[PDB]
């Protein structure tokens, strides 16, 4: 069967940093008969250094054990050997002791649906665990479970689901953190994706002298396709080409879907720069980035 | 057109990778050639040149010997697959040894058929063995690695000898 | 807790995507609603409100009607899968209509069971149909698109009417 | 069965630029009976513009046809409709006519095995074809075929196989170019991958004052792992810290594997910069890039 003289127990442990760990090496009876040895013949080595015999404890004639206390090394290679007659040393078994910490409960879980992309959720991973830790975003409607989204090694605090967003349906979301020392879940959050949209910014912004006055500039633009799902609200900013700060149209005047706006009380024959952004009208969701800036000049008085 | 020199370059490349696995195994594991070998029961048939293969200088004959070299090299592919799993992440080119060895079997198997009339067929890829080999778990897999490497080192080393001694 | 308003937002979103497919189909294809329709044989049962469903203002009754709305919306998933293949690359969100419609069926199917005692089960996803639908080849697939879209527009439009008229 | 009034033939053609193309629209008898129409009732449209009736040719009462000559448009949307009684126009069938050119025979196929990477082959794709063209690198030993390597849309002139290089075995390689108008193969090349290696450059370059003279600097370095497969040859370059051009040790002196070299006849208390590269000893393969530069200073005289 291709088989051994003995083994070390426990098999391939993962322990918590600063804990104690006891390894027991046990020799099979048949092997003991063959080499004419017993526990007293066991020598222990770690990272190629022979562990001094005084730290060994023969528990029975079949077994020897060593105890590491307050483990501070992330990785320990422990080896069990028998000192067979003739000063011949032979390897019995070996294990790698790995240590670290259990994962902290992911917190501040939040999601966002950037227009054109699938839902993405972010969370604060906690304290370093020193262990390979998996993060899995779970999501489900009360009547259907979506594919788990497993975070990438590079980006462990974020996941982007592989399924398209379905607005107007409540979805239950949470993150599962797991490593050899533990599994834990963040609190579950529940929401209608429609309130987590980050629209693209309005584009095709144009400044046109519409009215025959010198204090008016007309802004026109193309709303983002997401207008098919939500009613838009905007923030229109404007300043003179030389001003250092932006002024802003009163939000109330641009509180519902529109593709144009006439800015008034502008100084004559002056150049103005505009930029606009939008988000769901009720303020529930995320402001889009600012559109491309657009320029226009008022007529002379 | 028996290309012995070329077959020898393959055997030496193979010997090189073999040696690198021993060194790597010895380094991460402590299980080293002649310093600390496993205390375990050798329990699997591994290709090995016998006297029945008549491959030494006295009583030599391509017939019987090439037959063994070819058979063994085909038998090595299953072993190299086990090895790839064990050393693939730490030793350059272990992953192509299962192909190289098939190559030595093929080219050697071509000589036989030319040397005899008994038509030879490269043995059956033993999935059952691979399954048992890849079934070992934890520490003991290094033992398999050690034994397999030892058997391959001896064989391949002998193959180079055999090929250099055929006129 | 019958959320009609929310179901209506879904129907309008659905109507929006539907309209976008017609426009897209009309643009790349020429096959436009009431300007140039296909010269082809309508030959597949598509959900449609009958008078037997008693869904208009006179002779109305949630019982019979919700039953039709739910059944139809479940029957739409297979159609939306065919549509996703046809418009998925050119129309935003067609790909999630097969889920949205399942959602309307479920929520509506929840009302029925609450309204009656006859326990209802969302129909069988017809793989055979999908297979035949996805089996059409070349130009004729646009015809299927046109008919399917037409049937969905009417139905969904009626569903909004029905839901807005239940107190 | 969900079925039509007629069809256009040929189905969905791809034609060569500057050729002629004839489309035939045929009405099924049953449809002709139903609407009371025939070929004379067929109207042809392309990209929403009605093709003038004078360009039509009724071939039989069942069919109408149009002929485009010297096609110069890459994409033509052709539509067949019947003018049913009541000035009602209805769509019969449609096809998209695509045009372009057959692929030119890939030429100058060459391969290279960059140490640590799998074999990569490059070829000159020829003239633009305007059609989606696939490139497939084929490779096989006389007794085994390797996975075809399909070039990426972005990099159509190169492929990197998914299998590891096996030195000392001849491999047959060639490229297959194909698009709707044609399939063609480059000439086949045959080689031992061992002669196409591009080793990594020697690293760990160190300059050490070995001898107790003022005209000597000893160069030491670590050869690339590929030394396990090929015998290395080197090019050692050196110059004074202020020189503008590099001098070079005579290639013959560094013509076989080594990890050190003593440069002589250097000026006293002068600073020197070195750089080295290697490739297969017989000059068959590719020169590695230059190693990191290394500096050293000779002792005072």
């Amino acid at each position: 069967l291709l088989d051994p003289c003995g083994y070390i127990s426990p098999e391939s442990p993962v322990v918590q940093l600063h804990s104690n760990f006891t390894a027991v090496c046990v020799l099979k009876e048949k092997c003991m008969d063959y080499f004419h040895v017993n526990a007293n013949y066991i020598v222990w080595k770690t990272n190629h250094f022979t562990i001094p015999k005084e730290q060994y404890t023969i528990i029975n004639r079949t077994a020897s054990s060593v105890t590491f206390t307050d483990i501070a090394s992330l990785n320990i290679q422990l080896t069990c050997n028998i000192l067979t007659f003739g000063q011949l040393e032979q390897n019995v078994y070996g294990i790698t002791i790995i240590s670290g910490l259990p994962p902290e409960k992911p917190k501040n879980l939040s999601c966002i649906v950037n227009e054109g992309k699938k839902m993405r959720c972010e969370w604060d991973g906690g304290r370093e665990t020193h262990l390979e830790t998996n993060f899995t975003l779970k999501s489900e409607w009360a009547t259907h479970k979506f594919a788990d989204c497993k975070a990438k090694r590079d980006t462990p605090t974020s996941c982007t689901v592989d399924y398209s967003t379905v607005y107007f349906v409540n979805i239950e979301v949470w993150v599962e953190a797991e490593n050899a020392l533990g599994k834990v879940t963040s609190d579950h959050i529940n929401f209608d994706p429609v309130y987590k949209v980050k629209p693209n910014p309005p584009h095709n912004l144009s400044v046109i002298n519409s009215e025959e006055l010198s204090s008016i500039l007309k802004l026109t633009w193309t709303n983002p396709s997401i207008k098919s799902v939500i009613i838009l609200k905007y923030n229109i900013q404007y300043r003179t080409k030389d001003a250092s700060t932006w002024s802003q149209i009163p939000p109330e005047d641009t509180a519902s879907t529109r593709s144009s706006f006439t800015v008034q009380d502008l100084k004559p024959f002056t150049e103005y720069v505009f930029r606009i952004r939008c988000m769901k009208e009720d303020g529930k969701g995320y402001w889009s980035d600012w559109s491309e800036e657009a320029s226009g000049i008022t007529y002379e008085d | 057109e028996f290309e012995k020199d070329l077959l020898i370059q393959r055997l030496n490349w193979m010997l090189w990778v073999i040696d690198e696995c021993f060194r790597d195994l010895c380094y991460r594991t402590g299980i080293c050639k002649g310093i600390l070998e496993p205390a375990a029961i050798f329990h699997l048939k591994l290709p090995a040149i016998n006297d029945t293969d008549h491959c030494g200088l006295i009583g030599f004959n391509e017939t019987s010997c090439l037959k063994k070299l070819a058979d063994g090299f085909f038998e090595f592919e299953v072993l190299f697959k086990f090895l790839t799993t064990e050393f693939g992440k730490s030793v350059i080119n272990v992953d192509v040894m299962e192909l190289l060895t098939k190559t030595l079997g093929w080219d050697i198997q071509e000589e036989l058929n030319k040397l005899t009339k008994t038509h030879y067929s490269p043995p059956k890829f033993d999935r059952g063995l691979l399954g048992r080999l890849q079934g070992l778990k934890y520490w003991v897999r290094h033992f398999a690695s050690f034994y397999v490497l030892s058997a391959m080192e001896k064989f391949a080393g002998q193959a180079v000898r055999v090929l250099d001694s055929i006129p």
